[PDB]
């Protein structure tokens, strides 16, 4: 999973800090990569 | 049609095999339904060699997740005959400030006039011609439901004035007991500005009757989940 | 026809609720079909020992993905006897008049009368001798539907409006309910001007009653999906 | 004699959109049926109705190469007429022309000269249309002529199409809820045209109201049957 073409510069400050990272893996988003997941978190009414 | 065996009270226990102890049973409703349930007694009260049971039963309602209304329902008069008029505006306080899509469910109409809603939160009432009594409709404040009731005179000195229907409330006398089977009967009646995911309980009292007239009661509970799609 | 077995609303549940369910039943609609539809409340209302169901069914029409129309519709008016003559061109307003091509479907031509399109935008439309009331027929500018009514008085002051027939409806009168099988049957009408890949929802309050007279509401949906070729 | 099933509608060969497949030869007039029976008899009424209506168009076409002609002669007189100005031959190629008697005329006799020519002579006592079928140099088309009861005139009637559907030669069987109708083919047709063909069709319930239900054929003019 690895994205071979992005050569980011790279720094110590990543981004979404580890609270942000939970928030946005839970809820949904593919935060780089890991979690590859498909912002679902719900269903016609029951969430789970 | 809702239907439910009593617990014979002999030392038998019950509500064990999986996780979550939810002894007063539970049952499933919808924002707008009127249902009918009966609960059949014949498991305790045939044991007890009497008269079977007795037209004293009686009910209370206690939620316990109420999911406070970001609405507030209303109250109006008016006589015969004229034609009556009302804002929907005042009755929506607002914290972050949006627009108002007002919207009158034609499912939750009037039942003795017609409702016009004007182009902002304005509304206007007929009453049918040689009627009087009570009369209500439910709004959709952008989704937020409620309810306005309007009185309507005889056009002659005034009317008293509603209770402003609960979410969930049972009929005032549609019960029934049927003392040769051991069941009882009665209704169970949704409001329309139920808010889905809510929880209630209903606490039953039911008393049977011996062979020279004394008393045998029973309690339950029933926790009614108003969720949607029933 | 279409043929749907109501929930019972009594404890377990049915139809794939396995892993939930899409929580509306489906109709599959072809723009211009008008196709029947069956409820059978027998599985719920017959338990409800009592007098079945009554003629008060309620229906709403509510659109979760419409794509709004490009050609706009139009009405005209003439008097008996006398021809019409009209446009076709400012119905359609558009970012540039490529090649507009304006076409008659004959599948869903006039009714009382007869059309000669013009060459350019303009028709000319000769209703029938000896007849008075509402004709429409739907013209496709460029591929886009829609529909011009003309409706004739009889030269005596005018008809007062045609309500601009929506793209799906449900007729006024043309339902039924069968107390003693407790089925409803109500007709679905939806207009060639739906476009294919729109989403409504109807939703249908149907009420019985017990032996004494008192009432017993239920509700239930229906997404209705417009897919050309079906 | 064609046989297809419509679908009751309850969202229970979609091919490439919805509509169905039928095979057709040029000259061919065959007849098809449809049993509206799945879709109508759940529906308890009258059957169906006799206002059906039906629509061609082509998904594919091959526009013509040769064109068609008109003519007005009189009874009994000998008409005469060309075939010359009618292929526009682009690149130079004989014009060498053929009248088929498998599609000659109706009550007359052409004479096919040596250069695109022929004499008409209609039948004695007729009047009335007659058409014939000329094939220049493989490409086929039509020549209609309108024999005229020396008082006036004729009218002039509309040059066949390829693919058609007769005015007046459908039928319903509400018994059986049954449509019949013809499938008429011009000998003009190219192979390899794909025509479609819409009907709509309106049932009846025990009260006098309506029930409308649509569907297509797609008509493949396919040489060698």
């Amino acid at each position: 999973g690895l994205l071979s073409c992005i050569n980011m510069p790279e720094s110590c400050t990543p981004g979404w800090t580890f609270g942000e990272v939970t928030q946005l893996q839970a809820n949904g988003f593919v935060v780089s990569i890991y979690n590859d997941v498909t912002n679902y978190l719900r269903d016609e009414k029951n969430r789970p | 049609m809702y239907f439910f065996s009593v617990d014979p009270r002999n030392g038998a226990s019950k509500s064990g095999d999986v996780c979550g102890s939810c002894c007063c049973e539970s049952i499933s409703a919808r924002p707008g339904e009127v249902n009918g349930v009966m609960v059949s007694y014949a498991a305790w009260s045939a044991p007890l060699r009497g008269h079977g049971l007795t037209n004293k039963t009686t009910f209370e309602i206690d939620g316990v997740s109420v999911t406070p209304p970001k609405v507030s329902n209303a109250f109006g008069r008016t006589k015969v005959g004229v034609v009556f008029e009302g804002t929907l505006s005042d009755l929506f306080p607002n914290p972050e400030g949006e627009q108002v899509e007002y919207e009158i469910s034609e499912l939750n109409g009037p039942s003795n006039g017609v409702v016009e809603l004007g182009a902002n939160g304005a509304f206007t009432y007929t009453p049918g011609a040689l009627f009087t009594g009570v009369d209500r409709f439910w709004f959709s404040i952008n989704g937020n439901i409620g309810e306005y009731v309007i009185s309507v005179d005889p056009t002659t000195s005034e009317l008293p004035q509603p209770p402003f229907t609960t979410p969930v409330y049972v009929p005032a006398a549609r019960r029934s007991v049927d003392p040769r089977t051991h069941v009882l009967k009665f209704v169970l009646g949704v409001s329309p500005a139920a808010i889905p995911g809510d929880v209630y309980r209903l606490t039953v009292r039911q008393v049977a009757i011996d062979c020279d007239g004394n008393e045998f009661v029973h309690i339950s509970c029933y926790d009614i989940s108003i969720g949607s799609c029933g």
